RNA sequence: GAAACGAUGACUGAAUCCGCGCGGACCACCGCGCAAGGCUAAAUACUCCCAGUGACCGAUAGCGCAUAGUACCGUGAGGG
RNA sequence: AACGAUAAAAGAAGUGAGAAUCUUCUUCGCCGUAAGGACAAGGGUUCCUGGGGAAGGGUCGUCCGCCCAGGGAAAGUCGGGACCUAAGGUGAGGCCGAACGGCGCAGCCGAUGGACAGCAGGUCAAGAUUCCUGCACCGAUCAUGUGGAGUGAUGGAGGGACGCAUUACGCUAUCCAAUGCCAAGCUAUGGCUAUGCUGGUUGGUACGCUCAAGGGCGAUCGGGUCAGAAAAUCUACCGGUCACAUGCCUCAGACGUAUCGGGAGCUUCCUCGGAAGCGAAGUUGGAAACGCGACGGUGCCAAGAAAAGCUUCUAAACGUUGAAACAUGAUUGCCCGUACCGCAAACCGACACAGGUGUCCGAGUGUCAAUGCACUAAGGCGCGCGAGAGAACCCUCGUUAAGGAACUUUGCAAUCUCACCCCGUAACUUCGGAAGAAGGGGUCCCCACGCUUCGCGUGGGGCGCAGUGAAUAGGCCCAGGCGACUGUUUACCAAAAUCACAGCACUCUGCCAACACGAACAGUGGACGUAUAGGGUGUGACGCCUGCCCGGUGCCGGAA
């Protein structure tokens, strides 16, 4: 359904200070299309979405024992909205 | 001096691949041998 | 004629006229089958292409054609004869001796015994001189359609005709098989002196490899320490002088006097 | 081998109850049996696995492993 | 013993528990057809930030490609998939086979190739034909309106569509010159006071009657049925007509105007370091591609993919009052790859290895030319042990008295020789060659005259021991043996007098050919070849020639 689909959101420097170009982001589940998460997204922050970009990002630190590594595996959606902007109250952050 | 191995990732799976081991039956033998040899790992995880 | 050279290490060549290039298959070269390789070598070549040519010429008759050009294609050894036809249909046929370009020719058993045309063997004349011959009506032409090659007419039987094979050898072939009139012209590749090393490669590779020169285990002739051989013998030890590699079969009867 | 009999690969190809196969060339007596249709637990074999015990080991032993077919070697099969 | 190339390093300054090695400054030497830059394969976070100091680093270590944590990678258009096909793989049916299995038409898979819609800039510490700004373009679904009627298939046709070498023309990238334009400034050393010095000198989009080499195109009526299974207005034909040079079609690229960028620098602020603001000119002359115009021109023999998209035509079907086509907005753009290394410290080599790795770009000066040679630009780097000593010996170089091969298996090694111009050049010869034979001479700078372009010749003059002033740079000849020749070969002791070789000969083979692979009356290779062919064998350009003996052996023929 529509609020999983989308995982967590993104936290960085350069992610959250994008937040105020109107453009947010957030990992979602990698398999997924842009169709898919264009409306999941606007069915759970109620916006029309133009811009859409997505990626698909690797894993694999390790610390201890033998154990040398493990690949966890994200991906990351990146979108754009129209003149309609602000999603919910949590584009504060 | 060019080395007796030249990576290439399309060949090691065209040969030695597990839907290469599907084809015959002496690699489906080498399949089964395997999985028995211990928990081996069976080539394309490699 | 051919074309010559002045001394730069070099002889002959042959003269080409007629330019065209059009409309016909594509083909790969190969020497063998499922496994290794079977015919020795000719693995080179300058990656011709295929003319379907047509040889048993049945469908044309009754309707007449002209030469449209004549045009020099591999996998022949021949001149390549254009035709077109009243039908509207072009096709490929042989290009026999003193063929001009743009004369007429007719298909059929009605046919007139002129240059080019096909017509079967019993309204061949006695003595004439044809080439592109049918073992059996239909199929094709195996007959006469090397380098400068023909075959006349010897007598008749009852469907069959006696004919000269251009080994010199007489052969009861049935009057039922198609025939062109002529000799394939094909000017004289016996001419041609194939120039120098790889000269041979231009048409397929690497030419004959002397067993001599191969050890125990390649070859008989192989081992010794000098230049020499004893027992005479090829890949397997048959040998190639004068041993019958025929064998009794059917044809053989509708064969006579095969001598050489 | 004196080689019977079962068994088929190729040619052949009978009888049917005063009948047929056998009994170690073959014959006659004399016995024993009745082919060319099928199914049929049990007593037998084995140990991936569970239990119990041992004039079995106890860390260079005992399974390769006090867990790892992992690390590590090889293109691979494979080894370890 | 070694610390992995003899491309040297030096001082100051910083930090720190500690510095030859980490940071900064200023110099120095090195690559610069690379030792710079961009990709492919492969590697897999090695990238960036902030840390860290065990081990790894051939010393050190505050440092790193190592350790920890966090971040970073954005696509309707690029590359691939939702398209097509080559070799190959596959394969219902089908042909074989003791099994497991070997085959095989269509079809299908399969880029290395075909097809296919954007460019220009900006910038995070780290992405960019992806994100943002400017302006594009493609297909799809649908809405107003035009039109106001046919669309026009797994089928036909056309077209995709292809070689090598050489070459006329026009242009661009791009580089060069300048008492062009613009900007900044001071320059002293003896002078120059600008006529010096340094730097910068257009990219995209749009219209435009501007300029333009080059490039490829005949048009319609109709005829035969026998041709494209059928069909046809499409195509192939035989014919009639108008088209000979003008003619049509497109314009690479230049020019103008516009406009959006960029641009030497410039100003301000600075958390000690980058942010942010601004913005000049854009000339004349020359050179110039392997790129573009183009599928150009001519010649040559060995005669140079397929298939879809695409263009036209019907079959069928639905509709012929609401078609195809157009622009006019809107809506729509799914999947995977994009970081970093990528001639190497990150790929393959146990190694931070003198090795290996395919494509692209690769500047300037001097030099006949050049990707050569020397020096340099942008860019990158001095090779992760140092410092002294100046013995034998050892390696790699430099010069050498008198002699000049006396050395030695042998002139092995190392000299000499060297470029370009002129003159000149033998036996022998297959009249091509031998030949760069052999020799001899010129070479720099200034001035006048001339000339067919960089320049060149003539004359005169000047300097040095010397003027391809340094680097790149053949010693030569006389006789032979062997092979004719280019070529090929023993990955790691043999490159040859071996193999191959054109040419020549013997013989086999009538075509489900002999011959070869094969569990097989499968299949395939010979060959989609056919007896101036195809196999096997031995000789080995070319020229003169190839003798005697078949008893024995093989081979063909015969018949008591
Ligand atoms: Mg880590
Ligand atoms: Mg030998
Ligand atoms: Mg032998
Ligand atoms: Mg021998
Ligand atoms: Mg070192
Ligand atoms: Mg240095
Ligand atoms: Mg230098
Ligand atoms: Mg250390
Ligand atoms: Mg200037
Ligand atoms: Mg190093
Ligand atoms: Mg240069
Ligand atoms: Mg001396
Ligand atoms: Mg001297
Ligand atoms: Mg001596
Ligand atoms: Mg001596
Ligand atoms: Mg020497
Ligand atoms: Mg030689
Ligand atoms: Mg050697
Ligand atoms: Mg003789």
């Amino acid at each position: 359904s529509h609020y999983d689909i989308l995982q967590a959101p993104v936290i960085s420097e350069k992610a959250y200070s994008a937040m105020e170009r109107g453009v947010y982001s957030f990992w979602v589940s990698p398999k997924a299309t842009k169709t898919e998460i264009k409306d999941a997204i606007q069915q759970a922050f109620g916006v029309r979405v133009i811009g859409i970009s997505t990626m698909n990002v690797p894993g694999k630190r390790k610390r201890v024992g033998r154990f040398i590594g493990q690949r966890n595996d994200r991906k990351k959606a990146i979108v754009r909205l129209a003149e309609g902007q602000s999603i919910e109250a949590l584009a504060g952050q | 001096m060019k080395r007796t191995y030249q990576p290439n990732n399309r060949k090691r799976a065209k040969t030695h691949g597990f839907r290469a081991r599907m084809k015959t039956k002496s690699g489906r033998n080498i399949l089964a041998r395997r999985r028995a040899k211990g928990r081996h790992q069976l080539t394309v995880s490699d | 004629r051919r074309q010559m050279t002045t001394a730069d290490f070099s002889g002959l060549t042959k003269k080409r006229p007629e330019k065209a290039l059009t409309e016909a298959l594509p083909k790969t070269g190969g020497r063998n089958n499922r496994g290794r390789i079977t015919s020795r070598f000719i693995g080179g070549g300058h990656k011709r292409l295929y003319r379907i040519i047509d040889f048993k010429r049945r469908d044309k008759s009754g309707v007449n054609a002209k030469v449209a050009a004549i045009e020099y294609d591999p996998n022949r050894s021949a001149r390549i004869a254009l035709l077109h036809y009243a039908d509207g249909e072009k096709r490929y046929i042989l290009a026999p001796e003193g063929l001009t370009v743009g004369a007429t020719v007719n298909a059929g058993p009605e046919a007139e015994p002129k240059l080019g045309n096909a017509l079967p063997l019993r309204f061949v004349p006695v003595g004439a001189v044809v080439h592109a011959l049918e073992l059996v009506p239909g199929k094709g032409a195996q007959l006469a359609r090397s380098a400068g090659t023909s075959v006349q007419v010897q007598g008749k039987e009852s469907d069959y005709v006696i004919v000269r094979l251009p080994s010199g050898e007489l052969r009861r072939v049935h009057s039922e098989c198609y025939a062109t009139i002529g000799a394939v012209g094909n000017a004289e590749h016996k001419n041609i002196v194939l120039g120098k090393a790889g000269r041979s490669r231009w048409l397929g590779r690497k030419p004959h490899q002397r067993g001599s020169a191969m050890n125990p285990v390649d070859h008989p002739h192989g081992g010794g320490e000098g230049r020499t051989g004893a027992g005479r013998v090829p890949v397997t030890p048959w040998g190639k002088p004068t041993k019958g590699l025929k064998t009794r079969r059917k044809r053989k009867t509708s064969d006579r006097f095969i001598v050489t």
